[PDB]
């Protein structure tokens, strides 16, 4: 059998439900007969920490299982892995990653891992210490492991200085400086201070300057002249979600220290200044494309970035609302290299043409406040906009998009945007909103989400059918037939 | 002490007793601050010497060296040589203490000041001399201790800055040309500085002299480097001069067992070790070449990679038939 095992639930290519079944024979395997798997487990990790990249798959969630599987399995028998651990430093990008996170349940046993994990990977960040060393800094860190004389901000430091490497070094440093900091809790200052740094070298220091901010006029993130530097959107958008950070985003208020006595001056009183900036100065290597897109796609997500900036800042007055419609005009005067639009069709895909978007509760607070289901005192601004009309039926492709992916690839991407349920939530309050407004009233928006919706609300997550087949009931929401009244309604 | 009433009203709070010593402001803050509001005092190009002879008039109790040297951000050393007007004052006070500082007798109780004492500098953004810090190491380098050797030479790849690093190697190999306490340290230390194409085989021939007489254990380690970068097709001819060196077993059964050990993780962990290890004893002794080494590898390659039944097989045939 367990011969049958690592020689079929691999090697054997219906014919994923072969490989499926072949799971069953070595993962029972391991199940019933207790004497006879230890050398299972060593025939897994060796058949699969050297070789190709379709083992990524197969072998990678079988490893996943096995492991998860594996009550302390290897929970007093870790000596194969220990001289494992070393070979990973030529692996793919993806697969580096992975190995790092099915071995995550039993890092959490023994410092006889972890002591020497450090090890066999610090010695890669001194020399050449591709992206690997920077996966593993931050797996470490946006961990229970990183809590627990704190040292270890050395390393904290390694990064800071790994920050100028190569546009790739840039984005990974950024695309966790979010999460290093939601678990991270002494550890502010730094990530403050450090993107201070990044971004001191950003904008002409005096105000009156032509442009408050160029393709060329912010220094950059991680290089800036070939290969771009942290995009100029992203070494914001770090800089966003990050000011955010500070009060209400790492800490809520951070009344002990991070926002203790409007703290805000170190890590963002320079940010805020900055902030309404490069807003007011919105007056006014790439040679079409990556100009466009990337430098001047800075200005993209410079309205990107600002939508939050400015439309969350406190965005009942009039002032910032008005400020959002410059903005948005900004945008669509960029919309010159083609055109752009928002969402009205069946959503199997998920808006027209596109890149990456604001946060990830942002469909929900745009969609459900400013797209109808929002009737009150101060609707004023929200008729203004709300009087839109080519920004708002153009600003719902984003919520298509986000959710023509975010089942599409496995996890959409956006600050606190991986764990399933925050992303479940979400998922079914975009379709309420969508509804009420679809079925209350460019036109085929609030329910051309729903060939999307339901899609990939349904085959590629099934076990929720009841829980969310009854949220879509208007205030509800036992069984296809049992909630049958609530399917046939 | 009119060092101590800059440094207090400067706002990092007296650090006093055997405990870590307070600042409570903005690091950046307590910087910027500081190194403004001294510039501003009296004898502004006078007042540097006065004051930082007060502070070696506080370098005196070694606790006192704990809470100068103990993390706090950084340490009050360890960011208080931030202030450029003190930027290049601050080195020439610290590293000269690493001698007198490497006197007592250092076991296994803690207080290594020559750990710390040259720990501090590494992951510096901002000092001033570029040069002058390696400049004064290398003889700083001169005659300490073992254990001082390494530590000085442990910390290169990241204390040392990234200009001269042909040079930095340059010293380097010659220091390790033959030597005794610098096989573990200065072995190891040439993975941190990312050498050129040129020193390398350089280093690669110095290497190979140490290891017919190399030491009781470190036959792994020197193992580890000889096929570390040997990839390539200029591996062939690696394997044949690692044979000829390597060729034969005296004792160590965790030593025989380790050699086979990294032999094995080598086995089949780079590209081309199993057609080199295999092919320079595969053709190449003419004559009484054939050795034990040389021959249990016979049974590791041919029943550790599945790939090599057929080709351990003729092999064992010919040379035994033959």
């Amino acid at each position: 059998l367990v011969d049958l095992g690592f020689s079929l639930m691999e090697s054997y290519e219906p014919a994923q439900q072969a490989c499926k079944l072949g799971a069953s024979i070595l993962l029972e395997t391991f199940k019933v007969h207790e004497p006879i798997r230890s050398d299972i487990l060593e025939q897994v990790l060796n058949r699969v920490l050297t070789k190709a990249a379709s083992p990524v798959s197969h072998f990678i969630d079988l490893l996943s299982n096995i492991v998860v599987s594996a009550p302390l399995v290897l929970q007093n028998s870790s000596s194969r892995v220990t001289e494992t651990f070393d070979n990973l430093s030529f692996l793919p990008i993806d697969t580096v990653q992975g190995l790092l996170r099915a071995v995550q349940p039993l890092l959490k046993v023994s410092m006889s891992v972890r002591d020497s994990l450090i090890l066999v990977l610090q010695k890669a960040i001194f020399s050449r210490q591709l992206d690997a060393r920077k996966a593993a800094v931050a797996g470490f860190l946006l961990l229970l492991r990183n809590f627990k004389e704190a040292f270890c901000l050395e390393i904290l430091g390694s990064l800071r200085r790994c920050l100028s490497q190569q546009a790739d070094v840039r984005l990974m440093l950024y695309e966790g400086f979010y999460d290093v900091l939601r678990r991270n809790s002494q550890l502010a200052s730094s990530i403050m201070e450090t993107l201070l740094s990044q971004i001191k070298q950003y904008y002409l220091p005096q105000q009156d300057l032509l442009p408050p901010l160029k393709l060329e006029g912010c220094i950059m993130a991680q290089g800036d002249q070939i290969f771009l530097q942290e995009p100029l959107a992203h070494l914001l958008c770090c800089i966003q979600h990050c000011l955010a950070w500070y009060k209400s985003t790492v800490h809520l208020c951070k009344g002990a220290e991070d926002e203790e006595e409007e703290e805000d001056v170190g890590f963002e009183q320079n940010f805020e200044e900055m902030l309404e900036s490069v807003t007011r100065r919105m007056i006014k290597s790439s040679g079409v494309g990556v100009k466009n897109n990337i430098y001047a796609i800075q200005v993209m997500g410079i309205c990107e970035v600002l939508i939050e900036y400015n439309f969350k800042i406190g965005n009942f007055s009039k002032n910032k609302f008005e400020d959002v419609l410059g903005l948005f005009t900004c945008y669509n005067k960029l919309s010159e290299i083609l055109k752009e639009k928002a969402g009205k069709n069946k959503s199997t895909l998920g808006n027209r043409i596109a890149r990456s978007f604001l946060s990830m509760g942002f469909v929900s607070t745009l969609l459900t406040a400013l797209f109808r289901d929002n009737a009150q005192s101060h609707e004023e601004s929200l008729a203004v906009l709300r009087s839109s009309t080519e920004f708002m039926r153009y600003a719902v492709s984003v919520a298509l998009q986000k959710v023509q992916q975010l089942e599409e690839m496995g996890q959409t991407d956006g600050p606190d945007g991986q764990n399933p349920e925050k992303m479940f939530q979400n998922l079914c309050k975009i379709t309420r909103v969508l509804l009420w407004r679809y079925t209350s009233i460019i036109s085929l928006l609030c329910l051309e989400g729903l060939l999307r919706i339901f899609n990939t609300m349904q085959q590629l997550y099934a076990a929720r059918i009841p829980q969310f087949l009854q949220a879509l009931d208007i205030t509800d929401g036992e069984a296809d037939i049992n909630v049958t009244e609530k399917a046939a309604f | 002490g009119v060092f101590e009433e800059l440094l207090r009203t400067s706002g990092i709070i007296l650090k006093v007793g055997e405990g870590q010593n307070e600042i409570a402001v903005d690091q950046t803050a307590f910087q910027k601050k500081l190194r403004v509001a001294l510039e501003k005092h009296p004898s502004y190009p006078g007042v540097v010497n006065e004051f930082i002879s007060g502070l070696e008039s506080h370098i005196k109790d070694r606790s006192q060296f704990k809470n100068c040297l103990l993390p706090c951000c950084e340490s009050l050393i360890k960011l208080l040589l931030g202030i450029k007007i003190l930027q290049p004052a601050v080195v020439t006070l610290l590293l000269e203490k690493i001698p007198e500082f490497f006197f007592d007798v250092v076991g296994t109780f803690g207080t290594n000041f020559p750990r710390l004492i040259v720990n501090q500098f590494k992951w510096l953004d901002g000092l001033l001399d570029s040069q002058d810090l390696v400049k004064k190491l290398m003889q700083m380098l001169s005659v300490s201790p073992v254990p001082i050797q390494h530590d000085i030479i442990t910390s290169l790849p990241e204390i040392l800055e990234d200009s001269q690093q042909n040079e930095v190697a340059r010293e380097l190999s010659c220091l390790l040309k033959q030597g005794r306490r610098l096989t573990v340290p200065i072995l190891d230390a040439l993975s941190r500085l990312d050498l050129d194409a040129e020193l390398l085989a350089k280093v690669r021939q110095s290497a190979m002299t140490i290891v017919p007489s190399v030491k009781l254990e470190d036959l792994p380690v020197v193992i580890k480097f000889i096929l570390h970068n040997v990839k390539a097709a200029d591996a062939v001819e690696v394997i044949s001069d690692l044979r000829k060196s390597l060729d034969l077993s005296s004792t160590s059964q965790n030593c025989v067992k380790l050699l086979f050990d990294v032999i094995k993780l080598a086995v089949r962990f780079q590209k081309d070790v199993s057609e080199a290890w295999i092919k320079a004893i595969e053709n190449s002794t003419s004559v009484s070449d054939h050795k034990v080494l040389d021959l249990i590898v016979l049974l590791l390659i041919h029943s550790t990679n599945s790939k090599n039944r057929k080709q351990t097989e003729k092999v064992l045939r010919s040379k035994i038939r033959l």
